[PDB]
């Protein structure tokens, strides 16, 4: 399309002189060997192009030929149960090319061109099509996978290919400005899918986790931030959610950390199963993995291709997780970009507009109804690392400003292996005020109430932290000490929670509504005897705190019975005082 | 043929630039030669179409420009890798310090690694033992992993380096496998060492006859501080081709890298370029990443790659960041305590700040014990227990505690005099956690609410 | 004793490396007393010409 | 009281200091711009 | 010989023009008078030369001559009883040429080149010499005083100047080279002198104070670094490493340090008298003073020409030791000519190879076999000066990763007058468990254990001193009294010197093996007097107690009588108890 | 300007919510860092005073007219300290605070005003 | 300069009272932010050392001559403690110290003098 030669190189960057005419952000190759590279700040006749591989070997003087065309993926059907890079080239079939090593500028395409997929049509010809409707149907690992009109793409049908078996080259709708449609559809990912409404929260995204659906919850079309040092239980906490939640799809963006904690997912997920079909847990899940040591100019487009992946799956009318861990990685991809511009930096380095390309990818979140008349929902939870485990970043203090549901790790809580990590002193969700009537229909009546009573009883115990930390844990009244070791069994028998025991993974909120009515009842009815007046150490040896303590070990199945001789018990344990 | 070129314009610090130089390519060696004879090596971190920047891998002294011809070698940067090197010893650039004849390179690879396919990775598995009681138990070292050893600066770090080297193996009879006893070939990465750390542990290797099967990259202190760029990566060259292609089980201890991440500096600050935290670099994560993660195990294949850094943390924190940006690419750290060291504890490991990342995958059931991690979680609660009710101890005196609050106490103490201090004994899996639970006799039941019942009723006491 | 023998052996395996190095050293010096002693020369300034495009000064012997 | 006021004047000192560290390479940055900018149009 | 002028001068760097192929780290004379400075940053044909003297009023003009060889010391007989300053020059000959203030371009030869010397030569006509072997020796003072061959020059000796007396400029030996073997030879001061193999070191530095042999020994081969705020002394803790000690030879190098300092040490050496061979003790020290106001970048060359003048009588057997006082001046003049030459910075200003530097100077130091077979040692004590307090300096933790012995002084243990002010909570030594069998040959059987249990005492005297502050002298029952008591002896009665005392300074180890002796059996036979029900009160003023204190001045011919009688009053006064 | 030509020429009376001076300030020194100009104080542009009090002191009554700009900025505080420089310039210029309180609302109370740290 | 050319002249006794060194040290901290150096621990250069050695090791006697130029500077601790560039880059150099103190002045007693951290 348009040529050049390579003027200067410098690690992840190819200054290119020769191309007048190029376009800002357009895919360029670099060398001979076709390296992938981006243009930015094109000036005279030259473009800083970046590569997205390691430029180690390159001579100047070799050829770089533009395209004319941006970053752009392949959204179509096959992209679930694998695993991607930043650039979406699978990197199972690098691996049937190469050996066991990611050798740089080997060209793969993002969907199989030579399996056949079942086509069954939903549209007459003579028919009208927008950009979103849907036209036929393709079964995928269960999911009744849809197949779009691209968007800004209309028109009317001329004809239609049969109910049969082809693949995703085939032209399947051919419409009557002789335009083609196939089963897939390029797409640049710095645009925000085109969309008809934004809608307002009204139903939460299940963890699964006790503290993190009950204290803090995420709505369905809603972000979350859980940032913390290294060392806390960022990784972990983002594969439980990837293990036992209510999305349909998940994607999970490893943008820029070890890739041992992606052969993990990669393993252990084929044997689970998903819980909202029957089948298994990788049949679900759509995975892009930018590694530690895989090039760093990368990084960007990899938290670009599963934003735009996710949001191809809310189009569908799915509804969509999405993961991206250690977005400060990519941050710090963009400073060691700006390093070589040499623009001036903001505050330790990073470059100015981060804060926008933050805004710009959070704001692709949030329950939509589609253009094709369906409802959706991609919701985002990033993990955000701060380098000195201090929390006045310049990443972290403009995550904090555009995400709900922000969620301090911290790590005296962590020494002490109390999991998961989450502060309480500092984290705060604000969804739980368009979460009341979903909780007060689907879990119980007075569960907004009783979800108040405790985090009021934690705030008194914070708040007697100072008193118990200075004077002592004596010269105390024997009401504040019930106080103090209500909230000590509250923090180990609801907050704590250990994400590798077979039962208390997976909590579903009746269980949770079970140990907090367990727990409120205790404390009323202890008040009320502390007040009529025994000792504390006679309430405190009682063998009804400690079924409290193994009420979180005891399975879903059985569950309300046992709650039931919990209370049974838990009026039957102060009738005798 | 063996193309020249004169012209240097510009010699300053590590830094020089020669010009006309479009056949230099970029990474590539150069060597540089003056009126003396002397060779000098580079390698080239730019390149312009009218000039290029040289870094030098040894000492400036005595370059000019009427001479000093720099020519190239090399294409990439490589290093000469042959399976006859398990007994030598080389310095910083890859030449042997010996006496000896040099090698007859059988395959030649690129130094710098190509990073290793995610898809091709197999889950790092089989427990290592390592003596250490609290590596045993409660960090778990599985074979294939990174855990680096932060330390202070005066505490023996290089002794426990050498105790995991001279005693660390597999026990495949709780694996349940055999299948044979293939001990570990040791790959020595040494930046910057000053003769006495260097003294004990080639007398540590010598004594205990591990130098037929460890190759020794020796970077001494007065050698020049390029070069400890250079080091890491032509160690864990020869890491990845005796595990991946000849089936070793290498075990790489990588010394004191925050001389790495000074030399890091030096080449960073003489480039003009983006600050991180402390006047080191932008691209600091990316280096320490691409010499980290070239470890572990792959998929079908034989060998494994267990690496140890070892870190000097300079004012003995976790906000540094060369101990900061190592525990964030790292699995698990192992942290050294001013306090213990102190109070004369060998190996004095304080187990809150440490951990290791793959201890539930190589732990357990059919694979150490039913009651291991279970164990590890209750010392861990009643640990810190101690710990934060000496504290309460500091502020009001002992002469206001009753008795379940004493109990902890003694079991802190006792603890840190038992099952931590061990003067160079090889306590196993079995008698560590035995100890453990000597340990745990000293809690009553009731407030051990980390163990099952049928545990604590079977090993108690 | 075994680094004993095995350093033994690599260092006599390595001698006579450098005297097959020292035999072609020697064949390759008594190269220029032979009748295709123009061609070889010639051909290789050919070839050195060839990876430098464009030279200006050749350097040569007066023999 | 003195103490961690202490400790709170070492920590405001030193920070300080890192800002002073960091608004220098700032002008040092800024005059590598201008100097690339202006060195370059007469010798172009 | 290249020649040029000054193109600019910049503080006291001349950046000079028409050098085409001067060499880097050569040292060329500036100036029309013959100025001194070192040339780095070669640029096209223009040089940066830093002067060493001063630099005001000159012009852009004057002549620059490279005289092409690097920075080179001067090494041969007449350096012991000698004062010199940066570049090797010395101070009484320019007091004598130039008056009572340290003019600016001045040329007097380092070792002076007319005093008749006698000359016993040890090689033959036929003879072969490799380099560092002896080719005879000269009587210096009472020492002994063998001349080297130059570490590069070998050959085969074909004629030796006869028995007589010469001068250190005459060609004495001559080889079968046409090369002729002075006196005296040069040495470039950066490359350091080679060894054959370097040993392990095994014999301890006696340095005649208690605390820094006993508690915190170093070892004939190893370093030591002293750090210490303002009125911490450390000036007269130099004073006595070089007083008294088993080195043979003392090379006092101090760069940046007050001139009261120096005219102490040079005057009053010549009264003293070293423990080991009579005369003076000025007839031992080399030393090179760079007084604060003399220039700025000499403090560079300083630290370089006194380790290699510490070299070369490591070389010839000697044992060495290298008080090298405020190494952070040194770091401060690195600052200095590093921001003259406009370099980027990291901590502080200090050039980021600070810490390679430091790493080369105190590699130097060690136990060796030399190159003539013989066996020396060198070790280096190094005082750095960080600004008040603060051991998280970046000099201070750079050469903290290096030393094998750290003694750290405080203020607040200082400001209470108690001299030396060695916190030993914080202090350490590694060269404890290497020097134990000489230790168990040559002072005693137990002393290992006995001075561990000395520490083992000063820990839990330590631990217990802040419940102490707490909650007073109370409550304290029995035998805690007793540690906290016997804890004050030792801090006024072991560890407290005077240095200037006539008998208190100088300390062997069988008179501190003694100290500890009386001190351990107080406190055993108090605790068995104390676990039979005596008062703790009345213990404290039992008079054994005054024999045990006033015990650090008994001199050492009357010690050991003294000693045993120590030994039954410490018996027969806890009889009557 | 909506607000001071609706009091000065219509003769209203105004009330102004700014929501979010952080968002502002933050938007401030990226295009400061943008237009190549240094950071001042805490990363901040030096210029932050006069350009914040350029958009606090547009309010106030007038003598001689009848309308009345009112304006209560609000301003989320980065880390719950009022010795960061927007808070501190922000009660540095304006007149008095309220300051809403984290223990009010976490214990459950709407609106979370705690008159301790308030003043007018 | 006065001072060294009457102790070493004429055969004086001079003694000199230098009676402020933050003034000094703010003025060189004043002009020299002129020449584009980075400072040191404070905000004062990094030359400072040099600087103030050069007017106090220009104190001290000579031997041949009867005079002498004993100094007396007087700094104040600009907060009160010894941790500043000011006191303790002038206790690296000089002999000594007297300090003032402030438990011996609200007791009403002058000169307020501790003798516990003052030494010679
Ligand atoms: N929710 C959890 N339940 C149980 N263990 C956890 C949980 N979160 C973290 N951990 C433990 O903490 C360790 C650190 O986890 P990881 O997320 O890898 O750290 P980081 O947050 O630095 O990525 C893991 O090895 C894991 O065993
Ligand atoms: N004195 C120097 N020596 C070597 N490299 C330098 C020097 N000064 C700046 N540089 C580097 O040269 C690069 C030039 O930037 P630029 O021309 O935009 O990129 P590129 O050279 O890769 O096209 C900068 O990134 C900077 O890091
Ligand atoms: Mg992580």
């Amino acid at each position: 399309m348009i040529q050049g030669v390579i003027q200067k190189i410098a690690g992840p960057a190819v200054i290119a002189k020769g191309m007048l005419g190029a376009r800002m952000y357009d895919i360029c190759k670099v060398g001979e060997e076709g390296l992938v590279g981006e243009i930015i700040r094109l000036d005279g006749d030259t473009a800083f192009v970046q590569v997205y591989e390691d430029t180690s070997g390159l001579k100047v003087g070799e050829p770089v030929v533009s395209t004319g065309l941006p970053l752009a993926v392949e959204l179509g059907p096959g992209m679930l149960n694998g695993i991607y890079d930043g650039i979406q080239r699978p990197l199972e079939r690098i691996r049937e090319k190469t050996g066991i090593y990611i050798t740089r500028g080997v060209v793969v395409h993002a969907l199989d061109r030579e399996k056949k997929w079942a086509w069954t049509p939903m549209v007459k010809p003579g028919d009208e099509v927008r950009g979103g409707m849907v036209l036929g149907t393709v079964p995928e690992f269960g999911f009744t996978h849809k197949i779009l009109v691209p968007p800004d793409v209309r028109g009317r049908v001329k004809e239609v290919k049969p109910a049969g078996e082809y693949t995703v080259e085939e032209p399947v709708v051919v419409l009557e400005d002789g335009t083609e449609l196939k089963m897939y559809h390029t797409w640049p990912v710095r645009r925000a899918r085109p969309v008809q409404r934004k809608l307002d929260p009204n139903t939460p995204f299940l963890t699964g986790m006790r503290i993190l659906d009950v204290l803090f919850p995420v709505a369905m079309g809603g972000t979350a931030a859980i940032p913390g040092p290294f060392g806390s239980g960022k990784t972990v906490t983002q594969q439980s959610l990837a293990k036992w939640s209510n999305a349909d799809v998940v994607v999970y963006v490893g943008c820029g950390e070890r890739g041992n904690e992606m052969t993990d997912v990669l393993v252990e997920f084929p044997e689970l199963t998903d819980p909202k079909t029957g089948g298994p847990l990788m049949h679900r899940t759509v995975l892009i993995a930018n590694t530690s040591n895989m090039p760093v100019a990368a990084r960007e487009a990899s938290i670009y291709v599963g934003v735009t992946i996710a949001e191809y799956f809310r189009d569908q009318g799915f509804s969509v997780a999405l993961m991206a861990d250690s977005t400060s990685r990519w941050a710090e991809a963009l400073r060691e970009i700006s390093s070589r511009l040499e623009e001036m930096p903001a505050e330790e380095g990073y470059p100015p507009y981060l804060a926008a390309r933050l805004a710009a990818f959070y704001e692709r979140a949030g329950k939509v109804i589609t253009l094709g008349g369906e409802e959706g929902a991609v919701t985002i939870v990033g993990a955000v690392s701060p380098p000195g485990g201090d929390m006045s970043e310049p990443v972290t203090q403009s995550t904090l400003r555009i995400v709900g549901a922000f969620w301090r790790l911290d790590a005296s809580l962590a020494f002490r292996r109390h999991f998961p990590a989450i502060n309480w002193n500092g984290s705060y969700s604000l969804f739980t005020s368009a979460l009341d009537p979903w909780y007060r229909e689907n879990v119980a009546e007075d569960y907004p109430e009783l979800r108040d009573a405790i985090s009021e009883l934690l705030q008194r115990e914070a708040g007697l932290q100072e008193i118990v930390q200075l004077v002592g844990p004596d010269a105390l009244q024997d009401a504040e000490r019930l106080v103090i070791e209500v909230g000590r069994i509250i923090r180990e028998d609801f907050l704590q929670q250990n994400a590798y025991h077979e039962v208390d993974a997976y909590c579903s909120m009746k269980k949770a509504y079970g140990i907090m009515k367990m727990i409120l009842a205790f404390y009323k009815e202890a008040e009320a005897a502390i007040k009529r007046g025994v000792s504390i150490d006679e309430i405190l040896q009682l063998p009804v705190l400690e079924r409290i303590g193994r009420a979180r070990y005891v399975s879903e199945e059985e569950f309300p019975a046992y709650f039931e001789e919990a209370m049974k018990e838990i009026q039957g344990a102060f009738k005798a005082l | 043929l063996k193309k020249e070129y004169t012209g240097i314009t510009y010699i300053s610090g590590p830094l020089l630039f020669v010009e006309n130089a479009k056949d230099l390519a970029y990474g590539a060696i150069v060597d540089i030669k003056d009126g003396t004879g002397r060779v000098r090596g580079g390698q080239v971190i730019e390149v312009s179409e009218e000039y290029a920047v040289i870094q030098v891998f040894e000492e400036t002294t005595g370059l000019d420009l009427a001479t000093t011809s720099v020519s190239l070698v090399e294409d990439v940067a490589r290093l000469g890798v042959s399976k006859e090197m398990l007994g030598r010893r080389f310095n910083g650039i890859g030449k042997p310090i010996d006496g000896l004849p040099p090698i007859t390179p059988e395959k030649r690879l690129p130094i710098t690694g190509l990073p290793l396919n995610p898809v091709a990775r197999r889950k790092p598995e089989q427990f290592i033992q390592t003596g250490i009681s609290t590596i045993d138990v409660m960090n778990t070292l599985v074979r294939g992993q990174k855990l680096p050893i932060f330390s202070g600066s005066g505490l023996p770090a290089n002794e426990i380096a050498a105790q995991i080297a001279r005693q660390a193996t597999v026990r495949p009879d709780l694996s349940g496998e055999g299948e044979k006893e293939e001990p570990f070939a040791v790959v020595f990465a040494a930046m910057g060492i000053t003769q006495r750390e260097l003294s004990y542990f080639i007398q540590e290797f010598e004594r205990t006859g591990a130098l037929s099967r460890s190759v020794l990259f020796l970077n001494k202190a007065d050698d020049p501080t390029i070069e400890r760029i250079l080091t890491p990566r032509m160690a864990l060259t020869v890491a990845e081709y005796l595990a991946f292609e000849h089936d070793y089980h290498v075990l790489v201890i990588l010394t004191d890298m925050t001389n790495y991440c000074e030399a890091l500096r030096e080449i960073g600050a003489a480039r003009e370029e983006i600050p991180g935290r402390r006047g080191y670099p932008g691209y600091m994560y990316t280096d320490l990443a691409t010499i980290y993660e070239r470890a572990g195990v792959v998929e079908g294949k034989k060998g494994s790659v267990t690496q140890i850094p070892i870190l000097s943390m300079p004012d003995d924190d976790r906000t540094h960041p060369i101990p900061d940006l190592t525990g964030y690419i790292t699995e698990g750290q192992i942290q050294l305590s001013r306090e213990l060291h102190r109070k004369g504890i060998y190996p004095p490991i304080d187990p809150l700040p440490s951990l290791s990342r793959l201890m539930n995958n190589g732990v357990g059931k059919g694979k150490t014990r039913e009651d291991h991690k279970q164990v590890s979680d209750q010392l861990y609660s009643a640990y810190a227990n101690g710990v934060d009710i000496r504290k309460l101890v500091a502020i009001i005196g002992e002469d206001a505690l009753t008795e379940n609050d004493r109990r902890y106490l003694q079991f802190a103490d006792a603890f840190e005099r038992f099952f931590i201090n061990q003067g160079q004994q090889n306590r196993s899996i079995e008698e560590s956690l035995q100890i453990a639970w000597a340990l745990l006799s000293m809690l009553p039941q009731g407030e051990l609410k980390r163990i099952s019942k049928d545990h604590i009723g079977k090993y108690y006491g | 004793g075994e680094l004993l023998v095995a350093t033994a052996r690599t260092q006599a395996r390595g001698e006579v490396l450098e005297e097959v190095r020292r035999r072609v050293r020697e064949a390759l010096e008594a190269l220029p007393q032979k009748p295709e002693w123009p061609e070889v020369v010639r051909k290789l300034a050919l070839e050195a010409l060839e990876a430098l495009p464009g030279a200006k000064a050749l350097v040569a012997n007066p023999e | 009281i003195p103490g961690i006021r202490a400790q709170i004047r070492f920590i405001q000192q030193v920070l300080e200091q890192r800002e002073r560290e960091d608004t220098f390479r700032l002008k040092r940055i800024k005059g590598k711009i201008e100097a690339r900018e202006a060195e370059e149009e007469g010798g172009r």
